[PDB]
């Protein structure tokens, strides 16, 4: 269920709220996607991700 | 039911208010507050159902 | 006189050919009770109207009968171990469903993964410790 | 073949079970779906789409399987003159003076 | 109200209450 | 079900017939003995292993899918 | 039977919506 | 006529509250043989008020099942008794269902009635399919500003004699007593004048009613007393978005906590979306309200009504099979597996309905 | 009736186990499947409330266990201090400290109560879905009123003479 | 002292969980790293334990599934719980 | 009574916050929410209704004002 | 006003007309 499963919901609306930054025209979402998740544990550990 | 949830949020599930006001107290009150023995002006109710004599 | 018509009526209190056959509950709730729960009492009013029924509200038929355990609980720790070894992620998934419907935070969830793995990373270095210690 | 009896309901909705003390804890979370096979059931998603190409295209197909109806779709298709086979009825303009054309006699 | 629905309450191993 | 249970089962064949037929309508000892290890197919007989392949190689499939589509 | 058509007929005439149960009320409240 | 029966009948004053005869209308279904509705009103409502929701086309609820539309003791027409007490009301429901020939059937309640349909259920669960309640739960409202506004209307109209005052000061008083409009229809109509022009009184015991609210403890109607016990089988509730006597803050908690097998809100407990209207109580005027109910009474009666505890729907009947329990079964040579539990006709204690499929099965093989 | 086509054309690539293209529907089935089954129990209590004592003693042997298996458990408590002073005091605002200082940082609850609409819609599902027919009904049925008042004109064209 | 009724709208445990465990770790790091000796002590411990939960393991939650329920303390709860209810129901009676 | 007053103050503590005093600051109870009761999903609606009344349902004034 | 009771019960609009109609049918 997406909708009684919190971890779903967790990162189905993350996941959403990130590609639609695609509307800020960076460039090709497909291309700096992940090097957005290598970045993220730059800084994540600051977060123990 | 017989699952109502976690150790932390037991407490919760006691309260059961007679209004439509929130956010609910949670507190479910045990029992009613005694801090002065005071000696009541109400007469006895073990006078209740005693036969005439 | 109608309630004690109906109370000896056959065809009002009968069983059903096929009762015999079925999966009978042979308690009445007195072996595991629910002790926190906040319907407590009303678990026990249960068990008591089950028990004034079996005895026709003369519970001294119970007192002078045979009191019996739970026997469909018998050996269920043993069942569940070894539903644990046939399948652990879908015990654990299973057993943990509604507890893991609220998910707490990515920080929460990372400390308790690298908490987690920090102890046992401290302890292979402590068995390894070990092995200097008997050379 | 056998029909029963059209006053009575299938014995599904008839059966019933009721409860007993003690009772079962556990309560359900999804329904069993072992096999994934959901055979002569149609489609949900076609619950509320509008009147489209589809219609008349589905309705040549029925209709030709009779012989009214090849007739019915070899004439509209050849002697109505309309820009679309989606036909709406809006009005009794080609319906009323087809009849004093035709009541004259 | 409530009352004792059990009929053996004051039945003991001598009698009747 | 799988060919190595049908396998069991040719082999088995006479076992079958010493449990299934013989032992298990008994009574006593020995009929509870043969209800218990009666043979034919196995009840919760899944192998969550073979599942939790089948799993994996289709979730990590779909994402070589997408990395080398590119 | 013959006194749900006169009823029937006057609730048609008003083009008020009516049901059999208002009917079988309205010739049972006549014989009451 | 024949879709619309009301036995008549006139109310008896009785000293035992074993002889105690429930009155009520039936509502024929459309088919032959369909489950038993056994509702109950409101407290000091009219049973004919829910006759064109449960007879209309739309709705179509006598497609599933005959609706018996009961008055309780002290109301309406059945018998008069000055106790109230859930399980001797719940009782004299077994001895109507004994006298009318019914195995078992579904209960369905409104407010008060709501009460009492799932104590019904509380004390016979072995005869109660389901239980369909709409807005009410198993609490405690002595304390709830909806119920202090009945309870005071009935205190007021313990005032009236019918002997001295004329109709004219009974109309008077009403209006500026009772200020809630609907309230005040419905005593209006529960006002009705015996044989002979004797005299008028309300339909209703209004000293019984009267004594029972004005005393305001655990046997009143208000109150939901742990003496009732739990529910077993099936329930569902349903409440508007913003009632006054079910509060979705905490009212909804005393459902979990007396129905075992609610699983929660949106699958056995919803709310009807609608806006703050003190009428909003009474859904079946409202036709927002009338059709949410309607559809959801529709959907528990087809598909959860009357199923085992362990199966999720109808649809599951003959395909899911449920673990057995270990050393359950008389036969000690029995190979313990897993089983569907039996689900019996509605009627079967009555008819030979299991008697003539065995021989109509006999003649197949 | 015409005799129709024996067969349309096959994938040679594609089957129902082993489907072509991917999607997250098939990843539900085989997780399903390797989960198992919604685990339905039959009794009338949990199993770790009527094994309270049982699972206390399982609990104690295996804390004693490793309690006994590590020598150096001291070691472990000490070495695990400064970490978890750091990241407790580090991630203490992020966690609770948030919800009654500077800032609420509400993101997580705007995701519930989205999740909490949608989860009351789908319980709705039914009776938004019908009353959107209904309306699609009515009009269908006002198109439906012409052919009925045609199949009378041969009524009224005979009475009419 | 009177019933400390709390006025808060969550309860203190569910409202500060990261925070009690944090303090509930720090103690038990604290006697961690306070008892140097805590090996011995878990080896001292194995043999009591193992002993009082084999002798009172049919006495607590055996007699539950084996030869005998022992219903001793579900009578009193039972006479318990409907003296509950004749309380609750006093002011009927007594009227 | 006569000295109940000064003895309840005696005996108890009272909280000495205005914390509510402030209208706007007031919680619609998102901030410490039960995540496991039960009711969980009532709470949520009644957290949404709190909302909804304080911005007349248009919650594009909730999402420019402060929280 | 038995007939007004009925027509009300069932939430339908009425006229004084109906009402009139009613009435004389049954009286009639
Ligand atoms: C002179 C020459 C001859 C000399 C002979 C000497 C020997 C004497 C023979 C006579 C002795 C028996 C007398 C008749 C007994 C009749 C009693 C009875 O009616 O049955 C009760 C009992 C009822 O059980 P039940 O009702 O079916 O279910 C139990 C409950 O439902 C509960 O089930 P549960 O699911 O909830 O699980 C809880 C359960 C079990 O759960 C547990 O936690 C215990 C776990 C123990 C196993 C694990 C130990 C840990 C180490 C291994 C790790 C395993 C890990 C596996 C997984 C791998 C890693 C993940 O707890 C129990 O303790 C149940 C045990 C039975 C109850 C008895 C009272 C025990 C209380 C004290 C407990 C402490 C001792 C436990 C001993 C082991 C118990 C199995 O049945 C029996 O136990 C039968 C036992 C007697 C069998 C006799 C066999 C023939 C004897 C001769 C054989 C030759 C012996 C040669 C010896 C040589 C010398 C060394
Ligand atoms: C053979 C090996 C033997 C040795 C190992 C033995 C291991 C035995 C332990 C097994 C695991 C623990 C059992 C957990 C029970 C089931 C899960 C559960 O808790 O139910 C959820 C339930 C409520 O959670 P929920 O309903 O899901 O609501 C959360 C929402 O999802 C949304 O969340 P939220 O926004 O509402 O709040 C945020 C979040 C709050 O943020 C947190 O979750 C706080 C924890 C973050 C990570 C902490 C570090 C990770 C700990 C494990 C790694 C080991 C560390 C190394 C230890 C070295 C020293 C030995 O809340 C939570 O998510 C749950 C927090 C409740 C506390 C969690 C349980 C205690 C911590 C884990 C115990 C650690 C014992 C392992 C080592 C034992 C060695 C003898 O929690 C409760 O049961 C309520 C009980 C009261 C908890 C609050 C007060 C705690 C006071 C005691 C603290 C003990 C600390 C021990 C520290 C260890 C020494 C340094
Ligand atoms: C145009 C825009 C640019 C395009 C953007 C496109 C972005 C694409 C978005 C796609 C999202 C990822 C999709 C897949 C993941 C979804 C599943 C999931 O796991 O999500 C977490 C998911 C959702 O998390 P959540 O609890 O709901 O919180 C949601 C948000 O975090 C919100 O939580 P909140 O409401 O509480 O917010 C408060 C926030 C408060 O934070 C703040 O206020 C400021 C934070 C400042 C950070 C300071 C950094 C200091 C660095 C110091 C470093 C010094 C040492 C360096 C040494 C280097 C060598 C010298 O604190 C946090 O929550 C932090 C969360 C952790 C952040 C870690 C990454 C931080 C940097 C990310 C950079 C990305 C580019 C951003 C560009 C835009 C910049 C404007 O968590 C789960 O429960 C699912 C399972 C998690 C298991 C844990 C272990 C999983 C490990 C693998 C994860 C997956 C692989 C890695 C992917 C990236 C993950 C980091
Ligand atoms: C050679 C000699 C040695 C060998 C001898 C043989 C000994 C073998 C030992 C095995 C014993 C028999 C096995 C039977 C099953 C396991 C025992 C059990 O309790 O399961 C029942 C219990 C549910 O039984 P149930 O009553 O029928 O469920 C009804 C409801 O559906 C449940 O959910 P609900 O919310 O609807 O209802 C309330 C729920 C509330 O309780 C909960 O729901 C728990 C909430 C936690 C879930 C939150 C998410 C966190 C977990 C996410 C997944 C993590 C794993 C996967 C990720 C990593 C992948 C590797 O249940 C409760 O009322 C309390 C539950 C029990 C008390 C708390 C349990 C703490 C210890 C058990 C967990 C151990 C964690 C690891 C520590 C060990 C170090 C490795 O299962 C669980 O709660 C999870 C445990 C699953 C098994 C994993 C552990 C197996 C070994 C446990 C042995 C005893 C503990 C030893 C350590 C103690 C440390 C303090
Ligand atoms: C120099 C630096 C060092 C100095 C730093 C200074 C700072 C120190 C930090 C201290 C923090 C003080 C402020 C908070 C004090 C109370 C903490 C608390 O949890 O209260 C909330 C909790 C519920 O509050 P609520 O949310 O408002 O709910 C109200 C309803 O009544 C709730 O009732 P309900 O049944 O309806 O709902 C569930 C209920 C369920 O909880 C209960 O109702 C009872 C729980 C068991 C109570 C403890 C049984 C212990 C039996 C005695 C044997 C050990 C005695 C220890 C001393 C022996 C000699 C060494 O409670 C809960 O809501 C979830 C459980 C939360 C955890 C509470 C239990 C944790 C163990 C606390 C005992 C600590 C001593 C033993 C620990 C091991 C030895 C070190 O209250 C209690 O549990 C009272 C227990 C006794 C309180 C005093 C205990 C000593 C201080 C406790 C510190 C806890 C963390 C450190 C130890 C943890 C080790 C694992
Ligand atoms: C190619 O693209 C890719 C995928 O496809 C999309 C992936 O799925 C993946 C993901 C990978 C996976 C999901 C697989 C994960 C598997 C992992 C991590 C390890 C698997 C380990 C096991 C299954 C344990 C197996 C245990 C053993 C082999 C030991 C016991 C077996 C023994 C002793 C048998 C002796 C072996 C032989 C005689 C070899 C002969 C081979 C045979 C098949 C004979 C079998 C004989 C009989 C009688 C059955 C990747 C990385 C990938 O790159």
């Amino acid at each position: 269920n997406p909708n009684t499963e919190e971890n779903t919901i967790d990162s189905d609306y993350l996941a959403a709220s990130g590609t639609v930054e695609a509307e800020k025209e960076i460039t090709s979402i497909d291309d700096y996607l992940g090097l957005v998740f290598a970045i993220a544990y730059v800084f994540g550990v600051f977060f123990y991700v | 039911t017989l699952q109502w949830g976690s150790l932390a949020e037991r407490p919760m599930v006691d309260r059961v208010m007679s209004t439509s006001t929130w956010p609910v107290p949670y507190y479910q009150r045990l029992f009613k507050a005694y801090p002065i023995r005071e000696k009541k002006d109400k007469m006895s109710l073990l006078l209740s159902d005693i036969d005439i004599d | 006189s109608l309630h004690e018509k109906m109370q000896t009526d056959y065809l009002w209190v009968k069983d059903h050919s096929q009762a015999d056959s079925w999966a009978k509950a042979r308690t009445h709730g007195y072996n595991y009770i629910a002790h926190t729960v906040p319907n407590k009492k009303e678990r026990y009013e249960m068990i008591w109207r089950s028990m004034g029924k079996s005895t026709d509200w003369e519970l001294e038929k119970f007192r002078l009968g045979k009191k019996f355990p739970d026997r469909g609980n018998k050996r269920r720790w043993f069942k569940n171990l070894f539903r644990l070894i046939k399948n652990p992620m879908g015990y654990i998934f299973w057993k943990t469903y509604k507890a893991r419907l609220a998910k707490p935070s990515l920080i929460v969830t990372s400390m308790f993964i690298g908490f987690t793995l920090g102890f046992i990373k401290l302890k292979a270095q402590s068995i390894a410790y070990s092995k200097k210690q008997y050379a | 073949l056998q029909w029963g009896s059209l006053a009575e309901r299938p014995m599904v909705d008839r059966v019933m079970s009721t409860s007993t003390w003690p009772v079962p804890y556990y309560q359900r979370l999804f329904k069993a779906y072992p096999i994934r096979e959901k055979k002569d059931k149609m489609s949900l998603l076609l619950s509320d789409i509008d009147i489209d190409d589809t219609n008349w295209y589905q309705a040549k197909d029925f209709l030709r399987g009779s012989f009214r109806g090849r007739q019915i779709v070899d004439y509209v298709e050849n002697n109505i003159a309309s820009n679309t086979y989606i036909l709406i009825q809006q009005d009794v303009a080609n319906m009323a003076k087809a009849y004093v054309h035709d009541i004259c006699g | 109200g409530y009352k004792i629905r059990n009929k053996s309450i004051f039945w003991t191993r001598a009698g009747w209450k | 079900m799988n060919p190595i249970q049908k396998a069991w089962l040719k082999i088995l064949e006479p076992v079958s017939y010493v449990i299934n037929e013989k032992m298990a309508k008994r009574t006593g000892i020995i009929g509870k003995l043969g209800r218990f290890f009666a043979i034919g197919p196995r009840e919760y007989g899944v192998h969550p292993i073979n599942r939790m392949f089948i799993f994996m190689n289709r979730k990590y499939m779909a994402f070589q899918a997408v990395a080398l589509h590119r | 039977a013959p006194q749900n058509l006169e009823v029937e007929n006057i609730l048609k005439r008003y083009h008020i919506n009516y049901t059999q149960a208002l009917i079988d009320e309205l010739v049972d409240w006549k014989t009451g | 006529s024949r879709i619309i029966n009301h036995l008549r009948g006139d109310p008896v004053y009785q000293d035992n509250t074993k002889d105690v005869s429930l009155r009520g209308t039936f509502l024929r279904g459309k088919y032959d043989d369909l489950p038993t509705m056994i509702f109950f009103t409101e407290a000091c409502d009219l049973t004919a008020n829910w006759i064109p929701f449960f007879t209309n086309p739309q709705y179509d609820i006598l497609a599933h099942r005959n609706v018996w539309l009961l008055n309780p003791r002290n109301f309406g027409n059945s018998d008069r008794h000055p106790s109230f007490d859930l399980q001797e009301m719940s009782d004299d429901v077994m001895r109507f269902m004994y006298s009318q020939k019914i195995s078992m059937a579904t209960l369905g309640g409104h407010g008060i009635g709501g009460k009492i349909a799932l104590a019904v259920g509380c004390y016979h669960a072995e005869r109660v399919t389901g239980v369909f309640s709409i807005d009410s739960s198993p609490m405690d409202q002595r304390y709830h500003e909806a119920f202090k506004e009945f309870k005071g209307y009935v205190n007021a109209l313990t005032e009236i004699n019918f002997k001295t005052w004329s109709d004219k000061d009974v109309k008077v008083f009403l209006k500026e007593n009772i200020k809630d409009p609907k309230w005040r229809s419905i005593f209006t109509n529960n006002i009705s004048k015996n044989a002979k022009t004797q005299s008028d009184s309300f339909n209703f015991e209004i000293n019984y009613l009267n004594h029972n609210l004005n005393f305001n403890k655990a046997d009143s109607l208000g109150n939901w007393a742990v003496k009732n016990g739990i529910y077993t089988g099936r329930a569902h509730f349903i409440f508007p978005e913003y009632s006054r006597w079910v509060h979705l803050a905490t009212n909804t908690l005393p459902m979990h906590k007396v129905c075992a097998r609610v699983k929660g809100f949106g699958h056995d407990i919803f709310y009807v979306q609608g806006d703050e209207n003190p009428l909003n109580h009474w859904v079946y005027d409202f036709e927002n309200y009338a059709n949410v109910v309607a559809s959801k009474l529709n959907k528990f009666l087809h598909s959860y009504d009357g199923v085992h505890a362990l199966l999720k729907d109808r649809t599951e009947i003959g395909n899911f099979m449920i673990p057995d329990r270990i050393k359950s079964r008389n036969d000690s040579k029995h190979i313990y597996g897993d089983y569907s539990p039996a689900h019996l006709h509605h009627n079967w204690r009555f008819n030979h309905i299991y008697e003539k499929h065995d021989e109509l099965d006999k003649k197949l093989n | 009736m015409k005799k129709p086509m024996a067969k349309a054309y096959e994938h040679p690539y594609n089957s129902e186990h082993h489907p072509l293209n991917f999607s997250a529907v098939k990843i539900a089935e085989t997780f399903h499947d390797f989960i198992g089954p919604e685990q339905v129990s039959p009794h009338y209590e949990s199993f770790a409330m009527s094994r309270k004592f049982l699972l206390t003693f399982w609990g104690g042997f295996f804390v004693l266990n490793f309690g006994m298996a590590t020598v150096d458990l001291n070691w472990i408590m000490k070495s695990t201090y400064i970490p978890w002073i750091f990241w407790f005091q580090l991630m203490y605002f992020y966690v609770e400290g948030k919800n009654s200082m500077f800032m609420p940082l509400l993101q997580r609850f705007y995701r519930r109560a989205a999740a909490n609409e949608i989860f009351t819609m789908e319980a709705f599902y039914h009776e938004n879905i019908e009353n959107k027919l209904r309306n699609l009904m009515r009009i269908t049925k006002g198109q439906l009123e012409y052919w009925d008042i045609h199949t009378s004109y041969g009524e009224i064209r005979a009475d009419s003479i």
